Order: structure tokens, then sequence, then C-alpha cells
């Protein structure tokens, strides 16, 4: 409702470039307090971006235990939007196929698939990851 | 069968004293729901705080009342007949302070005012009100204590209990918490009641809907949390 | 039905019929309003001219209880001006026993219990007047009241009792009541008034004006003549 | 007149300890006794 | 004649106070409780189970004192033990006043009695819809009444009222002998109850109160322990 | 229905039916009238006759110096009522050493009256007064209902067929302030007559009238003493 479309639209590349760089931490703190002022705010489209932007930092920076802990604060933020849930999830199980060592990946989909567990919104991205885990 | 339930003082033919179940049943009428759980060495009484109109003054809808500045009451029910047991406390624990030196124990306040609602259950002049109170306080040599006080007159201890509309579900949650024995810690006692209103009503919980009154061994007075201090635990709680 | 005749009596789904009797019989009564302003208290009250008959200011709705408290009353007229009795012994002692202008809440929390009083027994019936009280000071501000026959009573920043209680709650709502002085917060109650007032059905009608804030030095003071003019022309100058 | 003021007290104390369960207090048993005798201004 | 079910100042056609019945039934749908005199003293026991761990089990005593020498427990509604606990409490406060001596049991039964009675010669006002059942010491005797809302005592030697009374009755004039002693007591009277139990004798879920020369006391949850353990 | 047994009762509709029967046994009494000027308080009664030589019942009742009043209702509460405010004037004058103002007296009127339309045992005052009385605020011409409901009026008319008198009390009601006390006590007469059937008139033994005024206690006229107010009233056209 107080909307951050337009600040989080110059916002996420000009963190971009710096969570390239690769320090991280201020890009996800900022993308932090963003994301509890669009959440507060009732801005599923900015929130979910935000999500979005900040598990495609981690996925790129290949930080998979910061990758995991974001994964698990983000979805057990205090009423965090549904969509956002569902876009970040969807965004991590299309990141999960293209990793190749066997630990990273399980990793990943035991988190996704705990951070989903008993989740209506997520049930068909949670039995993807179910046939992806039985499957390996 | 049911013809015999329009004087409290008629007894059924199977032994029911009906009138007082219609007072029971009137309890739930104040649409509210509110939850007491008994920690380690503190008490926390959580109750709905319902303001449906942007015209109220939020601070009187107030639910929690301090009969004394140790003891501290929740009620549910109709807000007029609980206002008047809440005056009825406060004078009955002035009295007792008053007539023997030292404070009156919350045993004693939940069994006076069960003693009042017993005598306006037999004696037909009264109708008995129909608000429940739960009376939270540190009484010395037993640390916290939770009573819970209801129109039949029948006053019991707590470790966790619940009044409201949202009654069974609330203590059926709380019986499946306390029973993994955990710390009940100030704070684990917080988020027990918190969580059981939560589950109960499945409601986000916004710090103005709910009002939280605390006492603690450490500071035996009844406190009102701020709304600061409830958005605090709300946000304790989620992470 | 059969748990419907005495106040004493619980409904087997546990309400005492006998009181929302008396709340329904309050809502159709006259609409009275009152709101706090930034400094004080404004209570705008539209009383049916049932006959001509009557000269002005006959049954006023407007009952000073204290030196700086004014009461709204709305519903039955003769349970009013005994509540307002009551209140205003219930102001006397409480200045006798503790030499000190009763608080604004301590009364409304006396006349509460009061009122709820007469909803326990069968020998007596439940008030059937909901009114509202009003004061202002300098170390407890600006302070408002409603108490329905039931004996429920919290402060509101701004309400409406009688027939078009939620019509005039639309109309409040949409004021910065935390802001403006009461001054202007007069003519705003007497254009709500107006708007709210039915023509057609209650024919005539006299709006009756009351005060009590820092303009007028803490009392409860019925609107001066000349103010009361100017809020009933703001008020006719918004018929469209 | 202190015999029977005693045994009242003791009576009154032995009934409120049976409602609390709990040892009495000395402040407890000063404060009746006190009110007692005020009560009687002093002809006991 | 459901027409004289009403009023407690009204005879029926065939001579029925129906209300004080209804009372009696009231009693009968209340918690078992067993009490049984044996040559060294009485017994009270009662089932005190709650509907949830929630509930506080030492937050209210249903075995209570009312002298040094005398106890009483109940069978029936709850609110009203506990007027009558006091009355019996303020009862003996007074003859104890008036006389320097504990109250005989016998004079507290017939007077808190009396008391009950006074609740059913008056329309407006209802019965007390409990059952007592009082022991108490005196003149080295054991001594075990029982109170009912009528006004009505008698001098049971063992007995159970509340839930399943004929099934506790029954199970008496079986394991109840005149000659027992205290402690057989009180494994009969925890056996009686448990005919009438619904679920593991918890120490919580059972009070009892022994009335022996030295006094009335009620039993620490230990020696419940102790005894249900004895016993089972 | 079930709720029209007692004042304690409410209805589902909201009202005290009890009350409502109070105020319809007011217009069981005869139609009286009072109306005041910027000088004078009279009121106007038409007496009624049980039997063709026995005395019309008295109409108006003496309160004190000041304060006069008719009734319309039962006799018993009337006379209660009169007893009452009789004892408060009384009162008034024994402490303050002053005359006790209408209005005072009219709202402790309605406050004994509201007493038994809410406590049972006493049923409602089932008479309606007519309260003239002269005070240092000016004339006044107060109504007093069963249901403790007190309205001061400018001119007022109850009892059995008095809607035509409120009729023509409201249509000359611009001329009253301005009118001496002939003129005020013959409009008075004509709106008493109007509540009359087309056969009777206003005779001197059926018309009871009270004065109050700025320098004239509560006087009041029967028999010949009407016969000055009613010479020169002019005669209703047929």
């Amino acid at each position: 409702e107080v909307d951050y479309s337009a600040t989080v639209d110059q916002r996420l590349p000009e963190c971009a470039k710096l969570a390239k760089e690769g320090r991280l931490q201020e890009v996800i703190e900022t993308l932090l307090s963003l994301e509890k002022q669009t959440r507060t705010a009732s801005d599923m489209v900015s929130t979910s971006r935000i999500l979005v932007a900040v598990v495609k930092m981690c996925y790129e920076a290949k930080e998979w235990d910061l990758l995991n802990e974001n994964i698990m604060l983000l979805s057990k933020r205090r009423s965090q939007l549904k969509q956002a849930v569902a876009k970040m999830v969807q965004q991590c199980c299309t990141y999960v196929e293209e990793i190749t060592d066997l630990p990273i990946k399980l990793r990943l989909i035991d988190t996704l698939r705990m951070v989903t567990e008993g989740k209506i919104y997520v049930e068909i991205e949670r039995a993807r990851l179910t046939k992806t885990l039985a499957t390996i | 069968s049911a013809g015999f339930d329009r004087h409290i003082t008629i007894f059924s033919p199977e032994g029911r004293l009906y009138q007082v179940e219609y007072a029971f049943k009137a309890i739930n009428q104040g649409g509210l729901t509110s939850v007491a759980v008994r920690g380690k060495d503190c008490a926390v009484i959580v109750t709905q705080k319902k303001v449906p109109d942007k015209l109220l003054d939020s601070s009187t809808v107030t639910h929690l009342f301090k009969i004394t500045e140790n003891i501290g009451c929740v009620m549910t029910g109709m807000t007029a007949d609980s206002r008047s047991q809440v005056q009825r406390a406060r004078y009955e624990a002035a009295n007792w302070k008053y007539k023997y030196g030292y404070e009156i124990p919350v045993d004693m306040l939940c069994k006076r005012i069960a003693d009042i609602s017993q005598v306006y259950t037999q004696n037909a002049e009264m109708r008995p009100l129909g608000c429940c109170m739960i009376l939270i306080g540190i009484d010395e040599e037993q640390g916290p204590q939770v009573y819970k006080c209801d129109p039949a007159g029948y006053y019991c201890g707590f470790k966790a209990t619940a009044a409201g509309v949202k009654q069974t579900e609330s203590t059926s949650f709380l019986e499946k918490k306390v029973k993994k024995k955990f710390d009940w810690t100030f704070e684990q006692t917080v988020e027990t009641a918190i969580t059981c209103l939560s589950t109960v009503l499945s409601i986000d919980f916004k710090p103005s809907e709910i009002e939280v009154g605390v006492v603690t061994v450490e500071n035996p007075k009844f406190r009102i949390l701020t709304e600061a201090e409830i958005d605090a635990h709300l946000v304790a709680l989620a992470e | 039905t059969g748990y419907d005749l005495s106040a004493s009596t619980f409904s087997p789904d546990g309400r005492v019929f006998q009181v929302e009797y008396a709340m329904k019989a309050v809502e159709n009564s006259s609409t009275a309003i009152g709101i706090r302003c930034k400094d004080g208290v404004v209570f705008g009250v539209e009383k049916l001219v049932l006959s001509k008959l009557y000269e002005e200011g006959s049954n006023k709705r407007l009952f000073n209880v204290d030196r700086h408290v004014g009461m709204a009353v709305a519903g039955l007229l003769a349970d009013a001006r005994s509540l307002a009795d009551i209140a205003r012994e219930e102001a006397s002692n409480f200045r006798s026993n503790f030499g000190y202008n009763i608080p604004l809440k301590h009364l409304a929390d006396r006349v509460a219990m009061y009122v709820h009083a007469y909803t326990l027994y069968s020998a007596v019936r439940p008030f059937g007047c909901s009114f509202m009280l009003g004061s202002y000071s300098v170390n407890d501000g600006a302070q408002l009241y409603m108490i329905d026959p039931s004996g429920v009573s919290y402060g509101y920043w701004g309400c409406a009792i009688g027939k078009a209680r939620q019509a005039a709650k639309t109309e409040i709502e949409k004021l910065q009541m935390k802001e403006m002085t009461c001054r202007d917060i007069v003519k705003e109650v007497a254009k709500i008034i107006y708007i709210v007032h039915d023509e057609v059905k209650d024919k005539a009608f006299e709006l009756e004006l009351s005060w009590v804030g820092e303009l007028t030095n803490g009392r409860h003071e019925i609107v001066p003549k000349d103010i009361r003019e100017e809020a009933e022309k703001y008020a006719k100058e918004s018929l469209k | 007149d202190t015999d029977m003021t005693t045994q009242l007290i003791s009576s009154n104390l032995e009934l409120h300890s049976l409602s609390t369960g709990r040892l009495p207090r000395v402040v407890t048993a000063n404060r009746m006794l006190k009110q007692m005798l005020f009560r009687y201004q002093g002809y006991i | 004649e459901r027409g004289y079910s009403f009023s407690l100042t009204t005879f029926s056609p065939s001579g029925k106070l129906v209300q004080i019945e209804y009372a009696l039934a009231a009693v009968a749908g209340g918690a078992p409780s067993v009490g049984i005199k044996a040559a060294n003293g009485v017994v009270l026991a009662t089932e005190k189970k709650q509907k949830s761990i929630l509930y506080d089990e030492r937050s209210v005593h249903k075995v209570e004192p009312i002298t040094k020498h005398i106890g009483l427990v109940y069978s029936g509604m709850g609110p009203d033990y506990r007027v009558l606990v006091h009355r019996a409490r303020k009862l003996a406060q007074q003859y104890y006043l008036v006389y320097q001596e504990p109250i005989p049991t016998a004079q507290l039964v017939q007077r808190v009695a009396s008391v009950m009675q006074e609740y059913t010669q008056s329309g407006g006002v209802r019965p007390f819809g409990v059952s007592l059942l009082i022991c108490g010491w005196n003149e080295g005797r054991p001594y075990l009444f029982q109170s009912d809302p009528s006004g009505a005592y008698f001098a049971w030697k063992a007995t159970a009222m509340g839930k399943n009374y004929v099934n506790g009755k029954t199970f008496l004039e079986k394991r109840y002998n005149e000659d027992l002693e205290l402690e057989d007591a009180i494994h009969t009277a925890i056996l009686t109850l448990k005919e009438s139990f619904e679920g593991q004798m918890t120490e919580d879920n059972i009070e009892v109160g022994i009335c022996n020369e030295a006094g009335f006391r009620r039993l620490t949850p230990t020696e419940v322990k102790d005894y249900l353990a004895a016993i089972a | 229905n079930q709720y029209d047994n007692d004042v304690t009762v409410w209805s589902p509709q909201g009202r005290i039916h009890q009350i409502e029967y109070a105020m319809e046994a007011v217009k069981q009494g005869s139609a009286t009238v009072g109306l005041k000027s910027k000088t004078h308080a009279v009121l106007v009664a038409l007496k009624r006759a049980q039997s063709e030589l026995a005395a019309h019942q008295k109409k108006i009742l003496h309160v004190d110096n000041h304060i006069g009043i008719s009734i319309a209702g039962l006799t018993a509460d009337a006379r209660l009522l009169c007893n009452f405010m009789r004892q408060e004037c009384l009162d008034s004058r024994f402490v303050f050493d002053r005359p006790l103002p209408v209005s005072r007296l009219v709202s402790l009127i309605g406050s004994k009256t509201q007493i038994p339309t809410q406590r049972y045992g006493r049923r409602p005052y089932g008479v309606g007064l007519l309260i003239a009385g002269y005070d240092d605020m000016g004339p006044h011409i107060f109504q007093t209902c069963p249901s403790a409901n007190y309205f001061d009026c400018r001119a007022m008319s109850i009892g059995a067929r008095s809607q035509s008198a409120r009729t023509y009390l409201e249509r000359h009601m611009s001329e009253f302030m301005e009118c001496n006390l002939n003129e005020l006590v013959k409009h008075g007469l004509r709106a008493l007559r109007e509540t009359l059937p087309a056969e009777q008139d206003l005779t001197t033994k059926n018309v009871s009238i009270g004065i109050v005024g700025k320098d004239l206690e509560f006087t009041i006229y029967d028999d010949d003493d009407v016969s000055p107010f009613l010479e020169g009233l002019e005669e209703r056209p047929q």
C-alpha cells in the first residue's frame, strides 16, 4: 500500500553490481530493510522482487550456506507475504537442477522442502522437490 | 426436561441448574478470548482487543484490570458485569488488606469472588454475573499463581487456562503444550500465550489487536505491556 | 419467548433479552452526537419538537451533571432525567468526600455501575436511555464517554446515539478531531446533525449545542446563541 | 475481659488459618485485636 | 405430578417434596466419594479427577478440615461445598467460644444439618445440592455421619455417595468389617473408589483424609502414592 | 401480548406498554387547558358531574400561593400528587422562606413519578397535570404525563377530546403573549369549548378557572365567580 516499486526498481541493480563484486552483507541488509518495509506495507510485488533478487545474488555468488540461511530467515519472517514466498521458492527450485555437487543440492532441496512443509500455496513446488530428492 | 430453566433456584429432575449453564453460555457473548499461562517465575495473560471502530478511544477499550498492585485480572464476557465483578474484587482486596494487614493472596481473591457468585446462585435475588475472571499474582512461597473464577462460583488454579469463544481449542493447545517439559521462561510464557491465541484465531496479530498483562517474580507488580513490547514479543515469536 | 420477561433470566444461548430490548428502545430515539475536539468536548443534540405548543428548550437533552461535566442523553426522557439526577448526586458525593471535582472517567464508571445494577433484578427494569458524558480539564485533557442501557462504558473520540448512529458515525470518522479546537467542531457537529436529521419523517426539530473546554475555562455550558446561529447557518449552507 | 478477647481473636484466627491453609501472621492478629479494642473505645 | 416439582414449600398430593429429591439426584450425579469407619478411626476418600492437566490439582482440596479433630468430604455441587465448609467451621468456632471444648462430632453434624435445612424451608432459595460425609473423634470413639440437603443426618458405618454409589455400597458389606484398622480402612476406601474410578489412580487424582485420635489430617500426596502402590 | 402485564417488562419493540396504558388513563378525564401570557398563567378545566344534582368534581387544585394545577386522570393519583407538591412547596417555604419555582417542582414531580415506572410494586401515576405558576422567571404552564416526562408548554390541553383544544391553541398561540388577563381567559374558554360536543355549552356550573398573575396569587373561580369571565364570550357559530 505504501509501495516501493519505484525505489526498488533502481535499488536492485545498484546492489546487484556490488553483490557481484562479492562482499554481499550490506546488499542483503538493505534488501532486508526494504523487504521489511514492503511486507509491513503489503507490497507483494516488491517483496517478491526483493526475494527473487536476493536469492539470485546468493545463487550467483555461490554462497550456499548464506543462501540456505537466507531462505530459512525470509520464509520465517513475520507474516511474510505468500506470493513473495512462492516466487522466491520458484526461483530456488529453478536454481536447484543446475546444481551439480550432490551435498549442495541435497542441502538446498531439504531446506526448500522444510520451508514449504505444510504450505498450501507451494504444494506443487514441494511435490516436484520431493520427486527430485527421491530421484537423487 | 427443559421446562425448569427459568429460575436459578430450581433444580431440574436430573439435578442440573440450567440458569448457571446459561450464564456459562453468556460468557462467550463477549466475542473475545483470553489465555493465561503460568511460567516458572511469571504469569501472563493475553486477551483479544477488538476495536471495530476508529472512533473508540483505544486506551479505555482494555479488558485488563488491575485489582491490586500485585494482583491483576483479565475479564471475559459482558463488559458491564465484568467491570462490576472487577470493582467487587478490588473492594474485597482492600477489605482484606485493611482487616488483616497483609496483601490478599490471589487464592482468596478468587475464593471470595466465587463465594459471592455462589451466594447469587443459591439466593434468587440477583442474576448471576456472566463474566469469567482470570487473576494472576506472585504469591510468596508459592511463586506465580493463575486462578479462574466462573459465574457458578467454582474457582480453580491453573498452570494455564483460557476463557471466551475459543476456550476449548485454546485449552487443547495448552494441554498439548504443558506436557512436553520445557524451561518456562518469561519470554517462553509470553510466547506460549501468543501462540495459543494466534493458533486458535489464525490471525497475524498486529500489536493493537491484543492486550498483554504480565506479573513476574522479579517485579511482583501487575504490568500491562506497551505496544512496543507486544511488537518485540511478536517479532521474536515469528523468527 | 419465556426467557424474556425478566432481566434476571438468562436465555439458553446466553443473553439478557431485557437489556437488548432496552438497547433497541434507545435506538428509536432522536440522534445525539458528541465529539471531543483538541481542547474540549462538544455535544450536539437534535430534539424532535413533537408539538409546536412546547416552548423552546423544553425537554432539553443537555444535562449539566457537574460544573465541568455535560450529558447528551438519548432514549426514554424520564429515565434520562433520573439518570441525570443519579449522576449529579454521584458527583456531589465525590466532591463532598474527596474535596475536588470528580474525574469524568470515574464518574462514568460509577454511573455505569448504577445503570448495570438495574439489569440484574426482576423487581426493576434496565434503564431505557443511553447517554454521553463529556468533560474537560487542564490536568486530564478532554474526555468523552458513552453509557448504554447495558451499562458498558469506554471513552470515545466521537460518537452518536439514537436513530442514525451509523449515519452520523460515517460523517464523524471523516474529521481529524485530534487537531481542530471545538470552535469549528461546533459547526461541524451542527452540519452532521442537520444531515442525519430526516425532515420528511421527524418533521421539525431543534438543534441544541453545548461544550466544555479550554475556551469555556473548563466548565460545561450551553453554546451561546451567536455561535449556535453561525453553526446553523453553516449547516444550512451545505444543502448541496 | 482479656480472656474473652483473646479467645475470640484465637477463634477468628483459627477460622482464617483453616480458610487459608497457611500459618497466620502476627500482623493479622495485631490488626484484629486493635480494631476490636478500638471499636469498644477502651472499655475492654 | 410434574406441577409440584417447582415449589420448595408445596406438598405434592402424594406428600413428597420433589425439589429435595432433585437436589439428592444432583448429589448422586457428583464425584464419587467413600467414607468408612474402623475401630481405630474414620477414613474419607474422594476422586479429585480434573478435566485436564491444566487444572491445578493442589489449588483446591475436596477433603477439608473443620476442627483439629473433625474432617468433612462431600459429593455433589462444588461451590455449595465451600459455603457448607465455612458454615461448619464458623459453627465449630462458636461452640468452642461458648464451651471452651472442641465441638462433638454429633453436635456439629446436627448444626450443619440444621443449616442445610434452613435452605429448604422457603421459596426463592435453593437447597444445598451437596451431601456431606463428616468424620470426627471424641471420647475414644470414631464417628462418621452423612448430612443431606434435606437436613437428614445418619450415622453411616461405611458408605459411598456420588456416581456409582450403588456400586460402592455393593463393594462394601464385602470388604468391610467392624473390627478393621485405619490402614485397612485406607486400603478398603481406595479399593472402593477404584470400583468407580475411570483411569489410573494418580496420587493427585485421589484425596484421602484420616480422622484418628490425634485429630483429622488430610493425607499428603506422598502417603497417597505409598498406599496406592501398596494396593496396586 | 405477554409483555403487557408489567411496567418492569420491556417489549421486543422497545416499548413499556404499561407506561402507554398509564398515558391512556389521562384521556379518561375531562378536557383541561392551560396557557400563559407575558404576565399571567390561566388554566380552565371542564368539570364533570356524576349525577344531575350531584356537585361537579373539583378539577383545579390549589398547591401554593403561586402554583396551582389541573388534573386529568385517576382521582387517587391526582390527590396523592397534589399532596406531594403541597408538601414540597411547604418545605421550600419553610427552609428558604422563598416560594418554590415551578420548574424545580415539576422536575421533582417527574423524578417522583418515574420511580413507579421502573420499580415493580406500584403502578405509574395515571394522571396528567397542568401546572400553572408564577415565579421570578415569568409565568409557566408545565404539563406532566404519567410516563414522568414533563413538557414546558406555551399552551397545552390534556384529557378527553382535547385534540381540538390543542389545535385551537396551536392556531392562536402567537397572540397569547401580548394579551391581558381577560383576553387570555377568554382564549382559554374558547379552547375548552372547542372540546365540547355540539349540544353542550360552557355554563357556570361545569367550568373551573385558575389564574396566577404578577400581583395575583393563584385564585380558583367556580360557579358564579366564572360568570365575569364567561360573559361577553362570542357564541359558537352554528
